[PDB]
């Protein structure tokens, strides 16, 4: 009926940067 | 040091949405 209201992120935080 | 098991199986809560972030569970059977 309804799944556990857990994390629903369209891009989880990963150990990395952007530079 | 010490085991990192303190959340229904060393789970962590994603502060991003407050909803618990669990890992793919496909073993144990
Ligand atoms: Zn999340």
């Amino acid at each position: 009926r309804n799944r556990r209201r857990v994390c629903k992120c369209p891009r989880p935080v990963v150990k990395s940067g952007d530079k | 040091s010490h085991p990192e098991d303190d959340w229904l199986e060393n789970i962590d809560v994603c502060e991003n949405c407050h909803y618990p972030i669990v890992p793919l569970d496909g073993k144990g059977t």
